[PDB]
């Protein structure tokens, strides 16, 4: 049996615009009465017969329609048809379907690098840029002294090409995790980035260029601090990175940027030694100085940063990222006092694992290494208080995207930057899916990615180049600079706030549209573990 | 008192007693004061009269 009528796309039919996993959930928003619809076959065929099933959107305080179409498991390429409606995007069913996505999220990654050109040619359309950022960075702002420093490479930040020790913290520790828990599906992947013919695997490659930034952070006096960020005094305009020739400075050193510093140092020691081993040593040596600042200076400390007006990145505590860098410690060394720190701190935590985490709040990253070692020795109580937290959490996150209409895991928050926290959520899901195996907490995990990909108010991918209608106008300085109509491919936008029909793709507004690399990388993680899947 | 806020591009405001729900987020920049009220707004924590600031520490 073939449909019979024409139908029309409807933007009233809302849906993951790249597709599905057979064995996974496949839904589809209707924002319009419905009962019957079909999954359609491009030439017609009918394979699925349905009826959708109302329900109120607390969120956008209207009744939308669910179609439910997981039974529908042959991969290929198929449309929603909804009679009295229309139709859908087409879609993909396929085990690798997200590997594109994952891909052009790492370009995206590749495409913000500091200190090199970059280039790559991405549906036809050829971005690229000059060396930029050569000289960076002065020290006056730390010693008094004009002096230049190698503090070269690394990521621009965002729409802006300011580099941020703190951003980079979530940033570099969701990766780092993302290669841990999906170690033999990363491992054979080939990216396209300068590296792609060396010895390393290319992810490690992509992180490799920032934590060679991340090195050098440290203070010139040997005393383990660790500068805040490197930056321009005031943000440039809208220029090309090459064309921005203002001074950059390192800018006095935090507390959080300290035990962040360890945290990336120290995993970036155990992940990189099988393939660079001297590199290897540098971090975990590296690591240990700022440990041992850490150890002997044990406030909270905010940088000095008022001279610049740039991204703050201000965690209001250091906590969390002590308790963190305590853990990745502990993970690569095994040390008993690495162990001990971590345990102390974690046990004060009230709630252990928290739904709603980016870089002010980093202690889940240090939760989820303590929880997943292999290592003996941890205290039999806290492992299970960490775990009861965070299967508990995870569950939450469940209902919360079953009883939305739109599957959105985190439900009715909305706040700058919050597409990157939907998305960040999968780790929660993620790691509860390995400590207690639950279908449901992967069916999350992927309500997470289709709410960005267009299982949404606004029937829009939220990924620059990707699924249907993506974001034309985010606020970053390449994409308005260039001679190209799209924009630079690759990243998720941080979202509307404080409604959920907020969001304005338009360029002035870094509210709602800007770009940043912690974003992308919870999208990296959340894809991460659909790459070479089964 | 009255909360001067930005909205749909058009200048708003709203007396604090008609505010039900006050809470923080941390920007990249600083403290963002979100609120509801008999509608949806925010306002920069310097940009808050003292008395929204009570009423978010209230809150917490
Ligand atoms: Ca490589
Ligand atoms: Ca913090
Ligand atoms: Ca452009
Ligand atoms: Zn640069």
């Amino acid at each position: 049996a073939k449909i019979t009528e024409n139908y029309q796309f409807d933007s009233r039919i809302r849906l993951n615009s790249i597709g599905f996993i057979p064995n996974h959930s496949k839904k589809a928003t209707i924002a319009a009465n419905c009962s019957t619809f079909y999954v359609v076959k491009e030439d017609g065929t009918i394979v699925y017969t349905g009826t959708a099933t109302s329900m109120f959107d607390n969120d956008t305080k209207e009744t939308v329609y669910i179609a439910d179409f997981s039974s529908v498991n042959e991969e290929g390429t198929y449309y929603l048809a909804v009679p009295g409606v229309g139709k859908s995007v087409n879609f993909k069913i396929a085990m690798n379907v997200y590997e594109d996505a994952f891909k052009t999220a790492m370009l995206g990654m590749y495409l913000l690098r500091c200190g090199t050109s970059v280039s790559a040619t991405y549906n036809g359309i050829h971005y690229s840029h000059g060396p930029c950022h050569t000289n960076d960075a002065y020290l006056d702002y730390i010693n008094g002294q004009h002096t230049k420093k190698d503090s070269t490479k690394g990521w621009h930040d965002a729409g802006d090409y300011n580099k941020y020790v703190v951003n980079a913290g979530i940033t570099v520790g969701s990766m780092f995790l993302a290669w841990e828990h999906f170690k033999d599906q990363l491992e054979p992947v080939a990216l396209e980035i300068p590296e792609k013919n060396n010895s390393i695997p290319d992810f490690l490659d992509e992180l490799k260029y920032e934590i060679d930034w991340i090195l050098t952070m440290q203070y010139p006096d040997g005393s383990g601090r660790v500068a805040h960020k490197v930056s321009t005094r005031n943000f440039g305009g809208f220029i090309m990175p090459e064309n921005e020739h203002d001074e950059r400075f390192f800018v006095p050193w935090s507390s959080a940027a300290t035990a962040d510093f360890v945290a990336m140092t120290a995993m970036a020691a155990r992940i990189f030694r099988p393939y660079d081993p001297q590199y290897a040593e540098k971090c975990i040596n590296a690591a240990k100085v700022s440990y041992e600042f850490l150890k002997n200076n044990p406030a909270n400390v905010f940088a000095n940063q008022s001279g610049f007006s740039t991204g703050e990145y201000a965690t209001v505590s250091d906590a969390d990222d002590r308790l963190w860098a305590a853990a990745e410690m502990w993970e690569t060394l095994g040390d008993e006092e690495y162990l001990r720190d971590f345990e102390n701190r974690a046990a004060q935590f009230s709630k252990k694992i928290e739904a709603d985490f980016d870089w002010d709040n980093v202690a889940n990253l240090g939760m989820f290494t303590y929880l997943l070692s292999e290592r003996p020795g941890k205290n039999p109580a806290l492992v299970q208080s960490i775990k009861d937290s965070l299967l508990s959490t995870a569950d939450s996150i469940v209902r919360t995207s079953q009883n939305h209409g739109y599957g959105r895991t985190l439900g009715t928050t909305y706040y700058w930057g919050c597409n990157g926290t939907v998305v960040r959520q999968t780790m929660i899901l993620q790691v509860a899916n390995k400590i207690s195996p639950n279908n449901d907490y992967v069916n999350a995990a992927l309500d997470a990615i289709s709410h960005v990909f267009g299982r949404n108010y606004y029937n829009r991918s939220y990924v620059t180049g990707l699924g249907i209608n993506p974001p034309m106008n985010p606020h970053d300085r390449r994409s308005g600079a260039d001679g190209i109509w799209e924009p630079w491919p690759g990243y998720l936008v941080g979202g509307g706030w404080p409604g959920p029909k907020d969001w304005v793709d338009i360029q002035d507004s870094y509210q709602t549209n800007e770009i940043a690399i912690n974003w992308n990388a919870a999208l990296i993680y959340a894809l991460a573990g659909f790459v070479n899947y089964n | 008192v009255k909360v001067k806020f930005v909205s749909s591009g058009e200048e708003k405001e709203v007396d604090t007693s008609k505010i039900k729900k006050v809470w923080r987020n941390l920007t990249k920049y600083g403290t963002i004061v979100q609120f509801t009220y008999d509608g949806r707004g925010y306002v920069r924590e310097l940009d808050a009269p003292k008395e929204l600031l009570d009423m978010l520490a209230r809150a917490e």
